[PDB]
RNA sequence: CGUGAGGGAAAGGUGAAAAGAACCCCGGGAGGGGAGUGAAAUAGAGCCUGAAACCGUGGGCUUACAAGCAGUCACGGCCCC
RNA sequence: GAAUGCCGGCAUGAGUAACGAUAAAGAGGGUGAGAAUCCCUCUCGCCGUAAGCCCAAGGGUUCCUACGCAAUGGUCGUCAG
RNA sequence: CGAUGUCGGCUCGUCGCAUCCUGGGGCUGAAGAAGGUCCCAAGGGUUGGGCUGUUCGCCCAUUAAAGCGGCACGCGAGCUGGGUUCAGAACGUCGUGAGACAGUUCGGUCUCUAUCCGCCACGGGCGCAGGAGGCUUGAGGGGGGCUCUUCCUAGUACGAGAGGACCGGAAGGGACGCACCUCUGGUUUCCCAGCUGUCCCUCCAGGGGCAUAAGCUGGGUAGCCAUGUGCGGAAGGGAUAACCGCUGAAAGCAUCUAAGCGGGAAGCCCGCCCCAAGAUGAGGCCUCCCACGGCAGCCGGUAAGGACCCGGGAAGACCACCCGGUGGAUGGGCCGGGGGUGUAAGCGCCGCGAGGCGUUGAGCCGACCGGUCCCAAUCGUCCGAGGUCU
């Protein structure tokens, strides 16, 4: 089990055998492994990568002694990948060749509050023929004495977005090594700019 | 949402922010410091700057075009001939904020200045 | 880190120089790599481009013309590699970049509408003056 | 589903001239 | 809509558990570096009239 | 996007001038039919003794539509009216003769008989 | 209140005596704190007595893994006499 | 101790709804214990078969000026019917 | 009866199984294909139309199927008001009449504010024996769970023929769901342009207001979007249901069972995705500070840290979260690029003139990719450990 911290550049498609194909780059390493976590020590198997350098002058005493002792340049983001155990002290956009295909993890965009129509594809009331004052509401939620009570669980109104999202199965199209690319075919959670995780599929 | 929406509303529409942000500037430029809600005082920043730009130009047309939001001949003669020469050298942001230290009685509203830079 | 310049250089390899500029208006032959079976080969849509969004890369034209009694638009990547070449067969001044217009005049009407932008014609004889 | 219609119970509420 | 009403009195322990989130909050002040009276940061001293350094308005 | 409702110009000398979509041939419930996919539809209108006749319920297949349609290589085709050709139960074309331009994903969908009596297959 | 006929309320008490608080202090005032009067000023005029619901300040005991007509019986802890 | 009792007082809902046409505001200068709200100036917006002007009903000092800001004014107030 | 609002529709569901489909079976008057019948199975699915207020039903076109029921004939402090309980009016009929009729007909006031429970979201407080910054384990819970057509096998097996497979393999779909904005297509309240009437600036030219809360029209970036794009249902492992066996007695035979074993469902467990240590059973790992002064308590200054305040943010109702705070590129300006609009003003020339041409892809120019300390995040303040007992 690969994977590696990146962060979503941008959307374009190139042409591949005469055909237009759609691709979220993804500028992906590189990853220092910062810590690793041992069954005998820490009860599982990873790797604790870092990702992005930061100004030292922002790195408090505990955290610039954890970087210490993997003799780390102080990086931005801490994270780990389930099971992986690279034989480097770093993980580049190499672990991954084109044609293999990835999961991918991101913190989708936030809507904020909600509306049911927008949430739940709930299809509102009419927009004429009498409907007043409901027009986008989320009618009935329930029944009467019997159950005389809401499911837990109703779909209703409230936050949604800005939430973990994995798509998953997605193609790796191209990798460039020397500018830390990858090249994934379709859609990716999350804004430009945001913190993403790449993993070696799920998928058979 | 709002997502990389830039520039405020004001609780005015349109042509009201507009009329707005053009009263603010004529009266910036007529006395050099005003005192305004601090929010309204941020947006002044960029609308004014803009206007003191053109006045650097000098070109008829920049004159043309900075009276369609100041309208006063006069006003914008004192734009060209007393304060945009002060700023030859510099490279935007002629103007600045800071914020009062005391509120509104009658609604509490924070205040702020906003002054052209020497 | 600078996403934009990241994006353009993905991009780059895909990049396509050879195509003659052009603006809505201009009639334009597009030759056009096609498949059929199993063989492939060129396909010539030939009429007046009435659209270009720009994007970079990832600029877009459209293309229309009538056949045979029903009008047909065709949308081209500007960088497509199915593009053979692209011929200038005429130049057309137009008024407003997005001709949407034309879609609801006759023959007569998009004439005097589209008359021929007789200085971008001049500029086209000029050159091909080459040494 | 009940097949012998049922008749309404209250009739359709009005307003009262409010004291 | 049927005119929700209250279904019974809200005890005094229970309406007032609902303020125990009411407690204004001090306002945050700081001394000023010039005449040293206590004013709110980020904003130019009433007292003096000073700001980063230099004075900005008469007090 | 053919849709139930939907006019449809018949483009062949079957003698229907409109048809309209009362249904779209293509699984369960879909909601829309584009080129090269099979409806049913009823003939509002028809010239007088025609193969076919004001009120006939056929299949018929479409050839034009003005929702543009996209293809793999990132380019799109779009028409100036939505048209069909009357088809019997084993997609072969009623008429003899099909007119105005088709599209080219109707010989990926095996009406060839029809790209083949098309003047353009654009 | 009602066009009108007509309907139709609420509202008493400083002290023996105004001796009804000069003057000073904070305050724009209201209000307060000193001074002064008085047997008494939580008798100060929003004045005899001044209950209760209701609101608040201080203090003792108590409470954030717990199931309820709020009590009652037992035991223990802490506080007070 | 109960009469959807009578009178009064005081709670709850609650710092909640709301503050009465979406014609619209901004700054400068005054006054003042206090100013988004009062005076002046400049900019902006709205009415203009009125949202201007005259008359009749009705209202009955509301008119003008000085002095005031406890209440009335849906906030404020130095302003005011 | 000091009121439990009543048909149908809409919305939103959840549950049952006497199962409509899909999965698994036995029997068949099962050749195959297609059926019939019963058993198991409630995971998911169960279309769009015409008529009628209709539920129901008939009908059209499809379908894998167009399941039946419960939830106050689920759901009017969710909506509707066509049905039906008011007052108006008329027809048939009954009554001398006033009027009346499970007879019909046209019309006919559906109430802004949620206290408590519950539900969706988000915080504040304390606790998890020192005080802190990270990164995690996953008890437990939720989400999802559909299906068809064609092709190969193979016109093979089967069949007189017509017709026509099991198993195995391949491609392509419908509806649904999550995310996304490159493309297609929307919006894009002032980003550009053209236009009318009027009034104004300053007379021409050039502009501005108003005609909507954009006067109107043609376009339109970011963003938010679907009609657009990617991806999901699994795979696989375990245990089973109906059912089918192996070995096998009681019962010298027989028996799937009494000992034992195997096979066997879209279902169950897990696997996948998301939440999750208030999991008070309060978990784990890495790192930081440390033996403070004073009288398991209190008081005071601190350490590591954090909070305040500030500039902000595809984060957001407030709160929260996140980034940044001069040893800085956080916003504002400014500069370059993108992008939109589509050749500004001025001048010159041609025309009586409306105009046209040139300078010119000009000028204007939100948000997008960046650069740059010109403006603003000044200066600071308060919290915050001394580590209970076997
Ligand atoms: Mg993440
Ligand atoms: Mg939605
Ligand atoms: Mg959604
Ligand atoms: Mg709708
Ligand atoms: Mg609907
Ligand atoms: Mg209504
Ligand atoms: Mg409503
Ligand atoms: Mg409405
Ligand atoms: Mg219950
Ligand atoms: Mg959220
Ligand atoms: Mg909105
Ligand atoms: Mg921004
Ligand atoms: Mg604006
Ligand atoms: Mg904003
Ligand atoms: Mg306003
Ligand atoms: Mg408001
Ligand atoms: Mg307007
Ligand atoms: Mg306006
Ligand atoms: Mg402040
Ligand atoms: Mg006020
Ligand atoms: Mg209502
Ligand atoms: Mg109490
Ligand atoms: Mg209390
Ligand atoms: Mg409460
Ligand atoms: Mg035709
Ligand atoms: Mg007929
Ligand atoms: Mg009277
Ligand atoms: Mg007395
Ligand atoms: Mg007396
Ligand atoms: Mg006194
Ligand atoms: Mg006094
Ligand atoms: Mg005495
Ligand atoms: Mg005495
Ligand atoms: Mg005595
Ligand atoms: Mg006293
Ligand atoms: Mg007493
Ligand atoms: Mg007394
Ligand atoms: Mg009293
Ligand atoms: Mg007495
Ligand atoms: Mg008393
Ligand atoms: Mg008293
Ligand atoms: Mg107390
Ligand atoms: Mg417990
Ligand atoms: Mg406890
Ligand atoms: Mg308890
Ligand atoms: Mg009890
Ligand atoms: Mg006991
Ligand atoms: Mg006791
Ligand atoms: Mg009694
Ligand atoms: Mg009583
Ligand atoms: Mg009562
Ligand atoms: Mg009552
Ligand atoms: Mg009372
Ligand atoms: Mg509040
Ligand atoms: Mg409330
Ligand atoms: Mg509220
Ligand atoms: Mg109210
Ligand atoms: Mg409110
Ligand atoms: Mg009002
Ligand atoms: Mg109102
Ligand atoms: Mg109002
Ligand atoms: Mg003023
Ligand atoms: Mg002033
Ligand atoms: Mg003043
Ligand atoms: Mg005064
Ligand atoms: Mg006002
Ligand atoms: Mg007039
Ligand atoms: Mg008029
Ligand atoms: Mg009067
Ligand atoms: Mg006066
Ligand atoms: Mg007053
Ligand atoms: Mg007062
Ligand atoms: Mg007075
Ligand atoms: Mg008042
Ligand atoms: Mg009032
Ligand atoms: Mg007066
Ligand atoms: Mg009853
Ligand atoms: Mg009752
Ligand atoms: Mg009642
Ligand atoms: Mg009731
Ligand atoms: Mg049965
Ligand atoms: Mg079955
Ligand atoms: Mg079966
Ligand atoms: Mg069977
Ligand atoms: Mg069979
Ligand atoms: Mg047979
Ligand atoms: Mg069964
Ligand atoms: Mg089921
Ligand atoms: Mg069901
Ligand atoms: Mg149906
Ligand atoms: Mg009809
Ligand atoms: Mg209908
Ligand atoms: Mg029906
Ligand atoms: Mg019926
Ligand atoms: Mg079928
Ligand atoms: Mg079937
Ligand atoms: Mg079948
Ligand atoms: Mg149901
Ligand atoms: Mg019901
Ligand atoms: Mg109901
Ligand atoms: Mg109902
Ligand atoms: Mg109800
Ligand atoms: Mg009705
Ligand atoms: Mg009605
Ligand atoms: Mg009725
Ligand atoms: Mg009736
Ligand atoms: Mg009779
Ligand atoms: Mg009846
Ligand atoms: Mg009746
Ligand atoms: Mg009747
Ligand atoms: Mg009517
Ligand atoms: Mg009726
Ligand atoms: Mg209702
Ligand atoms: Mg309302
Ligand atoms: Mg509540
Ligand atoms: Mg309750
Ligand atoms: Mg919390
Ligand atoms: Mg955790
Ligand atoms: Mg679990
Ligand atoms: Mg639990
Ligand atoms: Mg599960
Ligand atoms: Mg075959
Ligand atoms: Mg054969
Ligand atoms: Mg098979
Ligand atoms: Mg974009
Ligand atoms: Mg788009
Ligand atoms: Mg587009
Ligand atoms: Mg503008
Ligand atoms: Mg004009
Ligand atoms: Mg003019
Ligand atoms: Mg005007
Ligand atoms: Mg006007
Ligand atoms: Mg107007
Ligand atoms: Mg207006
Ligand atoms: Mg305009
Ligand atoms: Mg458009
Ligand atoms: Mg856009
Ligand atoms: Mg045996
Ligand atoms: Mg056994
Ligand atoms: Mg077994
Ligand atoms: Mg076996
Ligand atoms: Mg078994
Ligand atoms: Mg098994
Ligand atoms: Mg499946
Ligand atoms: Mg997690
Ligand atoms: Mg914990
Ligand atoms: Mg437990
Ligand atoms: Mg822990
Ligand atoms: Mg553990
Ligand atoms: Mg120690
Ligand atoms: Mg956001
Ligand atoms: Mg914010
Ligand atoms: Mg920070
Ligand atoms: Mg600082
Ligand atoms: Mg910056
Ligand atoms: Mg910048
Ligand atoms: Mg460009
Ligand atoms: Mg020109
Ligand atoms: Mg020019
Ligand atoms: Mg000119
Ligand atoms: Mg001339
Ligand atoms: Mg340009
Ligand atoms: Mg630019
Ligand atoms: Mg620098
Ligand atoms: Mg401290
Ligand atoms: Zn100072």
């Amino acid at each position: 089990m690969k994977g590696i911290l990146g962060v979503k550049v941008g959307m374009t498609r190139i042409f591949r055998d005469d055909r237009a194909v759609p691709v979220t780059v993804i500028l992906a390493g590189p990853c220092p492994v910062v810590q690793r976590r041992t069954p005998e020590k820490d009860g599982y198997t990873a790797v604790q990568l870092g990702f992005l350098p930061q100004n030292p002058k922002r790195v408090n005493r505990p955290l610039k002694g954890h970087f210490a002792k993997a003799g780390v340049e102080p990086v931005r983001i801490l994270r780990e990948i389930r099971d992986f155990n690279p034989e480097g002290d770093t993980v580049t956009v190499e672990i991954f060749k084109p044609g293999e295909r990835v999961d991918v993890t991101g913190t989708s965009k936030g809507r904020g509050f909600a509306g049911v129509m927008k949430r739940w594809n709930f299809a509102g009331g009419p927009d004429s023929h009498g409907a007043h004052k409901i027009h986008r509401h989320p009618g009935s939620i329930g029944n009467r004495k019997t159950p005389g009570r809401v499911y837990k669980g109703k779909k209703m109104a409230g936050h949604y977005g800005a939430e973990r999202v994995t798509v998953m199965n997605l193609e790796v199209v191209d990798v460039i090594p020397e500018e830390n690319l990858l090249l994934v075919k379709g859609a990716v959670p999350g804004p430009n700019g945001g913190l993403v995780i790449v993993r070696e599929t799920k998928k058979a | 949402m709002r997502h990389l929406k830039s520039g405020r509303k004001l609780n005015r529409h349109s042509s009201h922010r507009l009329a707005l942000y053009r009263n603010q500037a004529k009266s910036l430029l007529t006395h050099g410091r005003i005192t305004t809600t601090v929010p309204k005082a941020k947006e002044l920043r960029g609308f004014v700057d803009h206007l003191i730009h053109l006045a650097k130009r000098g070109d008829l047309h920049a004159r043309r075009l900075v009276l369609r939001d100041l309208q006063d001949v006069k006003l914008v003669r004192k734009l060209f001939d007393e304060i945009a020469p002060r700023y030859r050298d510099r490279q935007g942001g002629y103007t600045r904020v800071l914020k009062l230290a005391e509120r509104r009685r009658g609604d509490g509203a924070p205040l702020a200045l906003v002054e052209l830079v020497e | 880190m600078n996403r934009g310049a990241l994006i353009k250089l993905v991009e780059s390899r895909y990049v396509r120089t050879d195509l003659p500029e052009f603006r809505p208006g201009d009639t334009v032959r597009v030759s056009y790599k096609v498949k059929e079976g199993n063989r492939t080969r060129i396909q010539d849509f030939e009429g007046i481009v009435i659209r270009i969004r720009r994007n970079g890369f990832n600029t877009t034209f459209t293309v229309r013309k009538v056949s045979y009694g029903v009008g047909v638009e065709r949308i081209f990547p500007l960088h497509s590699p199915l593009i053979q070449k692209i011929d200038i067969v005429q130049r057309g001044r137009a008024r407003r970049a997005k001709l949407y217009f034309i879609r609801n005049l006759s023959d007569r009407e998009i004439r005097r509408k589209l008359r021929a932008d007789r200085k971008r014609i001049d500029q086209d004889r000029a050159a091909e003056r080459a040494a | 589903r009940r097949i012998r219609p049922r008749p309404p119970r209250l009739p359709r509420p009005r307003p009262r001239p409010l004291p | 809509a049927k005119h929700p009403v209250p279904k019974k009195k809200t005890s005094k322990a229970r309406r007032d558990a609902r303020r125990s989130h009411h407690a204004l909050t001090p306002p945050t002040l700081v001394p000023c570096p010039e005449c040293k009276a206590m004013k709110p940061p980020h904003t130019v001293c009433p007292e003096c009239g000073y700001y980063a350094g230099r004075k900005v308005l008469e007090v | 996007m053919i849709q139930p409702q939907t006019y449809l110009e018949v483009a062949d000398n079957t003698g229907a001038r409109k048809i309209m979509c009362i249904r779209v041939l293509k699984g369960s419930n879909a909601k829309y039919a584009t080129v090269g996919d099979v409806i049913v539809a009823s003939v509002k209108e028809a010239i007088p003794r025609g193969a076919v006749k004001e009120g006939d319920v056929v299949k018929a297949v479409v050839v034009r539509t003005k929702k543009e349609i996209k293809r793999p290589d990132g380019s799109a085709i779009r028409f100036d009216d939505n048209a069909a050709v009357i088809i019997n139960n084993q997609l072969e074309p009623r008429g003899t003769r099909v007119f105005g331009p088709v599209a080219r994903e109707l010989r990926e969908k095996g009406f060839m008989k029809i790209v083949s009596l098309a003047p353009e297959v654009l």
